[PDB]
Order: structure tokens, then C-alpha cells, then sequence
């Protein structure tokens, strides 16, 4: 490819697996640098690190 | 007020269930924790079934969800 | 307090016990044990005599239980019927049949929010008394609902 | 499987694709005798020996 | 003056929200009833695309200028994956907070200042309800529309005009290094996006009895 | 921020109000305005002066 | 003001937690006794390491890309050597400090002043109730993981789907000098950590009866 290649080609693959973090949220063991939250209503506990 | 009145009376609030207990073997009518069971149907709040409120200082009266729709009642009225 | 409910939404303890102990003067079988609760109301003074008939006083006893079936959040409920034996087994169970049915289709129109109501009749199979010479005043003739409260 | 085409596959499946400026496809893809493939709106079979 | 026609819309607003609101909750399981999506996902949880439909359109475009179509048909929102039946919760709720801020600056002073301060609040509570009313008629206007389309491009689908949409999936066996492993993967992916054809020859009509 | 005026006779007093700031970002605008009375249309000051 | 508020939090925080200390000192053997470590103990004093299982689950990366694994496996802290038993009182045991300063700028001198004050002061007292409890609730959760996943690594190494760990000892008899020796020498390694495998033969199939 010289140095003007403008056209080129999309490349993509495997979708990424699953988001690992979800494993200790599911345990109970919060993600490092989260912040605490409320819930109201029921049985359930929740987080906030990045703005997920 | 008396949650578990007319009876033997409080005995402690159950975490589990979030419910006071009577003396007498009942769980009680009332609740003493938030993580119970209630029958939640209406609410408050704005910009809800969106992303919440934006929480910037605006310099209208303009006021918009974090998707980008906006509330017109939650803007006020000029 | 002001957003938070205090308690659940129309249920007090008074009026429970209060209901409960007005209900066993009355005569009508009540039963609590663990999270579960035995109602046993006589055939007698309920219905017509072996007939899915109704008198227009037992619309006062069906609203005044139907209120306190109301005090406590439910999720399944059973209706059972029996009765005596009279002619045949298919006419008596077809009887404890109708009457579940009757009984079970004003309480769901009334305000019990079951998530299910569950209704069937046996005839005169399982008894609770051996002693059998009255017809539908005998005590071995009745209806039952029986339900868990849950959580 | 490494084949290159203009056409897109679609039932049998793929793994890694790449589609340049021009129109071309290449597939990289798992071992299958048989493909599916769409002329535009129309369906085909494609039948590969070996 | 100004702070009365602004508390009146204000207070009107809320309190026809709180109304409306109240009624719509009342009445809430044969809304459901009515608007059911999760009967009408597709196989593979993809929610069915938007179409819209057309009779008669006439465009002049100038003198000596016109085109005539018979129908026209466009897609609006393209088919895709959800995780979720969606309600008509996040269509049809409006929101609410009642307002008590009052800062008293055309100050009510006589009982004529007082009854004016009443009228401006009357008629700003009038502005108030109608504004709620005519977003409460927006807002069911839209929901409409998005059903429509739904049930338009089921009816399509049946009426073979639309392509329905392809999927394939790629299995893989046990995965990953030695720290990390899954124990089957499986790929979904779509290829054709659902579209309408153009040939005279694929056609299918319907007549009932 | 700001400070008041002397006038010559002690019938009324004016506001001198300038240093006019809005907090969170590190701004602070520097607006000079005047008082009026609220709800009397006025220019004076309410005490006493005897 | 606030004030009173904000340390009666302080205080509410602090009592709760003497109690909470109290009431878990108090129960103390059936705590060990449950929370076993040196029974768990591998051969050569190793920790044996964290691992952690989930079960069905699905991802969407974004629009139209979906992956469905059945079940993950994951290698939480690596092993190590180790001298003591950890035990749980580097997980459970809340830090306590009496808080000896409440600041005497607003006492109250009107009973309106006392009012507020007691309200305020037995808010901030249940805020630091429910603050104490959520510290406890995480602590109990993490330690409840960290043994969850220890049992799950002897249960996968009882199932044959882990290399266990491999150590070479290497073994000298006096060396050194004239003015400092040793007896013995005994040099202990471990080369392999253990990690999962990822063939298909060596899965070993459970039973019961």
C-alpha cells in the first residue's frame, strides 16, 4: 500500500465472548472502583463503574 | 402505629423477609426493611424510561434525557 | 415515610384478629397453622338443601369473608367441596362441583388478587365424622378453602 | 475454507470476512461440501467437491 | 401576574399528569391485552421491521408536471435483535412532580390583586390541561403508528412481497487457553436484512368467503 | 459580592452589586446592576429613620 | 443545622459496629469450625487457587452479533505457597474507633433548635445503621467467594478437568564456606501452575446412586 491508500477494507471477526466482571457481580463481590447504590422494592443489589 | 398491637407485640425485624415479628407466631402487616416485597405500581421521577435526568447545568429551561429526547413537562412553561 | 410505604396497603392486625375471633363465634371452622389457613364453612347454612341454590343471606357472609380473604397477599388459593351421600357418585360429585363453582366465581370477582384459583369437589369419599345420620345439616358435608400466605 | 467471490454467503455460516472498496468478499471459514447463496435477491445453491 | 400564569401552567400540568396517570394504571391489563409485541417476535427473538403504507398519492410538481402512484410502500425502521419484549411502558408514561416553589414578586396586596392572582392562576390552569391532553394525544398517536406498522409488515410477510430475514450460526467446540476456557461456542449472525422485491411473478393474492 | 451606597439624604439607599458568580465551573462574570424595591416599586431601604 | 445530622451518622456508625464486633466475637468456634482452611490445605502448605463457573450465558456485542456460551470457566487468583492458614478475621472483622469530638459550636438554646436537632440526629443515626450493615454484607459476600471458588478448584481437580501443581525439589548436602555452613540444602520449586485442560478425552463423568 503507498502512501496514498485511502480505500481501505473493513476488517472484522468474532464478536467478543461475554464481559467477565459479570461473574463477580453475580457471586457478590462488587468491580473494583464502583460506587454503591439504592434499591428499593425487593431482593437485588446493584453497581456503577463505568457508566454501565 | 402499633404493628404488631392488640397482640403479644414487636419481637424484631426479620432482615430475611424484611417484616417486623409478633410475639404472637405472625408476620407482621408492616415492613422494616427496604429489600422487602411491595406492590409497587405508580412512581415519580423525570425523564424516566430514558437516561434519567442530565445532571448538567443548562442555561435555558431546556431539559433533556441522556438519550436525547426531551420532556416538555419537565421544561418549564414559556 | 413519605415516599416509602409504612405497611402494606389496606391490612391491619387488629382487624384481622378482631374478624377472625367474629368469624370463629359465628361458628365457621378457622385454622392457622404455620404459613397456611383452613376456612371450613358449613353446607347447611350456606347453600339450598342438596341444590346449587343460593339464599340472599349468604351474600353477607360471602362479602364479610371475601373482606378479610382480602387482608392477606396471596398467590394460590384451593376450593374443595363435599357433601353427603345421597343417590348416585356422579350426582353428588357433579353437585360439589357446581357449588365450587358458584363459590369460586364471586370470590375471584370480588377483590382477591390470587394468581390462581383452583376449584374441584370430591362427593362423599373422605368424611371427618363417622357419625352419619343427618343429610346436609350432618357436619361431614361442607366446603373448604384452603390457602399459603407467601413472604 | 478460503473463498473469494462477489457473491454473500448466507446459511452455512462463516468465521472471518473481508470485503474491500471494489466488491469482493473473502471468506474464511469452516470445512462444508455445501453453500447457500443469494444472486441479488435470487437463492442458489452451491455444490464445492473435495 | 407572570408568576400566576406560570404557577397555573405548572400546577394544571401536574395535576392532569397525576389524573391521567391514575387512570391509565387503573386500567392496565387489557392494555397489555391490546398491545402484546412478544406474539409477534420471530423465531429468532429479531423484532419484525416497520413498514408504512400509501393510497393515492398525487405529487404536482410544477405546471406541465405531474406524477400519480396508485401505492407506495417504505420501510421505516429496519428489523433487529432485542433482548426484551418492549412495553408500552416507556410509550405511554408521562412524568410528574408536583411544583411548590412560589416566590411572591407581583405581590397580591388587595383583594383585587388577589382575585386577579386567582383568574391568572385559573386560566393558566386551563393552558395546563390542554397541554397535558394534547401530549397525552402525541404520544398514543405514536404508539399507533409503530404497532401499524408491525401488524402491516406481519400481513406483508404473508402477503409474499417482503424477503424474510436470514440467519446463520457457527458452533465451535471447547475454546480458549489454559487459564480462560467455554465449553461450547455458538455464533448468531444475520445476513439478509428483510427487504421487498420488485418482480411481477412472486405475487400472492388472498379472497376469503 | 458587592457593597451599598451613601446618599446625600437618608431617605432611601442603593445597592452597589458587581461581583456576580455561578458556581461549578472556575467562572466568575463581573455584572454591576441596581435595586429596586420588590413588590412596591421602590428605591429606598426599609428601617427606620427617626 | 446539619451538623448534629452528620455526627450522629458518626455515632450510629460507631455503635453499630461495637455491636456488630461483639456479637461476632461472641459466636466464635462454630465460625472456624465452618471456615476450615488448613483441612483445605494442599501438600506442599499451597493455597489451592480460586476458580469460578457460569452457567448459560449470552452476549450481544451490539447490533445483530450474538454469542451463546454454555459454560465458563475462569482462573480468579493463581496459587501460591503460603506459611499460615488464612482465617476469617481478615475478612469479617469491622474497624471500630470511638469518635471523642462532637464540635460544641450549635447547641441547641430553643426547643424548635431541640426538635430539629433530635430529628435530625436520629436520621443520620439510622444512615449510619444501614452504612455499617452494607460493609458487613460485602465483606460476608467476598469471603463467601473466595472459599466457593477454593471448594470448586478441588471439585474440578476431583473431575480431572485441572492440572494439579508440579514441583522439583533439589536437594545438596554442606556448602558455604568455613565460617558459615548449612547442613542440608533443600531447594523447593514449582514449575507448572496448574491450569485447565482443553482436550476432549481426559473428562472424567460423575455419577451418584
Amino acid at each position: 500500500y503507498g502512501p496514498n491508500a485511502k480505500s481501505m477494507p473493513t476488517e472484522e471477526g468474532i464478536p467478543p465472548s461475554a464481559n467477565d466482571l459479570l461473574l463477580h457481580v453475580l457471586e457478590g463481590v462488587p468491580p473494583p472502583g464502583s460506587r454503591r447504590l439504592v434499591v428499593s422494592g425487593g431482593d437485588a443489589r446493584a453497581w456503577l463503574s463505568n457508566e454501565k | 402505629d402499633g404493628c404488631c398491637s392488640k397482640m403479644g407485640g414487636i419481637n424484631y425485624c426479620d432482615s430475611s423477609a424484611g417484616r417486623l415479628v409478633c410475639n404472637n407466631g405472625f408476620y407482621s402487616t408492616c415492613y422494616c426493611t427496604r429489600h422487602a416485597v411491595m406492590d409497587l405500581q405508580f412512581l415519580m421521577g423525570c425523564c424516566l424510561w430514558h437516561g434519567g435526568v442530565y445532571p448538567q447545568l443548562n442555561s435555558s429551561g431546556l431539559v433533556v434525557c441522556n438519550d436525547g429526547y426531551v420532556s416538555e413537562e419537565c421544561s418549564l412553561q414559556k | 415515610v413519605p415516599k416509602l410505604p409504612c405497611r402494606v396497603d389496606g391490612a391491619c392486625d387488629a382487624t384481622i384478629i378482631k374478624m377472625m375471633t367474629d368469624l370463629n363465634k359465628k361458628g365457621i371452622k378457622v385454622a392457622s397453622v404455620g404459613q397456611n389457613y383452613l376456612i371450613s364453612i358449613p353446607a347447611s347454612a350456606l347453600f339450598a338443601d342438596q341444590s346449587p341454590r343460593l339464599n340472599w343471606a349468604s351474600y353477607s357472609l360471602l362479602n364479610e369473608i371475601a373482606a378479610f380473604l382480602k387482608q392477606f397477599r396471596k398467590i394460590a388459593i384451593t376450593v374443595t367441596s363435599y357433601s353427603s351421600k345421597y343417590v348416585s357418585v356422579k350426582r353428588e360429585r357433579a353437585l360439589t362441583l357446581a357449588r365450587s363453582r358458584v363459590v369460586s366465581e364471586y370470590l375471584w370477582s370480588q377483590g382477591v388478587d390470587s394468581r390462581i384459583i383452583f376449584t374441584q369437589g370430591l362427593g362423599s369419599d373422605k368424611p371427618i365424622t363417622s357419625y352419619t345420620l343427618g343429610g346436609d345439616r350432618s357436619p361431614n358435608a361442607r366446603v373448604e378453602i384452603t390457602f399459603r400466605r407467601a413472604v | 475454507m478460503y473463498v473469494r467471490t462477489n457473491l454473500t454467503i448466507l446459511s452455512p455460516g462463516w468465521l472471518a470476512s473481508m470485503t474491500s472498496a471494489d466488491g469482493t468478499h473473502a471468506y474464511e471459514m469452516q470445512k462444508s461440501p455445501v453453500l447457500l447463496v443469494s444472486w441479488h435477491g435470487k437463492v442458489m445453491q452451491l455444490k464445492v467437491e473435495g | 401576574k407572570e408568576t400566576a400564569l406560570s404557577v397555573g401552567a405548572q400546577a394544571g400540568l401536574a395535576w392532569r399528569a397525576k389524573i391521567i396517570d391514575e387512570q391509565l394504571n387503573k386500567q392496565a391489563r387489557n392494555l397489555d391485552a391490546i398491545y402484546d409485541f412478544n406474539s409477534l417476535v420471530l423465531e429468532h427473538n429479531i423484532l419484525p421491521p416497520v413498514l408504512l403504507e400509501g393510497r393515492n398519492t398525487l405529487n404536482l410538481a410544477d405546471a406541465q408536471s405531474i406524477r400519480i402512484s396508485d401505492r407506495t410502500y417504505k420501510v421505516a425502521k429496519q428489523a433487529h435483535f432485542i433482548t426484551t419484549p418492549p412495553t408500552w411502558r416507556q410509550y405511554l408514561w408521562m412524568d410528574y412532580v408536583k411544583p411548590e416553589a412560589p416566590n411572591v414578586t407581583l405581590l397580591p396586596k388587595t383583594k383585587a390583586e388577589k382575585e386577579i392572582w386567582c383568574i391568572y392562576t385559573e386560566r393558566g390552569w386551563k393552558n395546563g390541561i390542554d397541554q397535558a391532553n394534547t401530549i397525552l394525544e402525541e404520544n398514543i398517536a405514536r404508539i399507533k403508528e409503530d404497532f401499524g406498522g408491525m401488524i402491516l409488515y406481519r400481513k406483508l410477510l404473508a402477503m409474499n412481497m417482503v424477503s424474510p430475514p436470514y440467519v446463520s450460526h457457527t458452533d465451535l467446540g471447547v475454546t480458549g487457553d489454559g487459564s480462560e476456557i467455554h465449553i461450547d461456542d455458538r455464533v448468531l449472525r444475520i445476513t439478509a436484512l428483510p427487504e421487498l422485491n420488485v418482480n411481477s411473478a412472486e405475487w400472492r393474492a388472498a379472497v376469503a368467503k | 459580592i458587592g457593597s451599598f451606597n451613601l446618599p446625600s439624604n437618608a431617605d432611601k439607599m442603593v445597592i452597589t452589586f458587581n461581583t456576580m458568580s455561578i458556581p461549578g465551573a472556575e467562572k466568575t462574570i463581573s455584572i454591576s446592576a441596581y435595586a429596586i424595591d420588590p413588590n412596591t416599586a421602590r428605591t429606598a431601604l426599609a428601617s427606620r429613620t427617626n
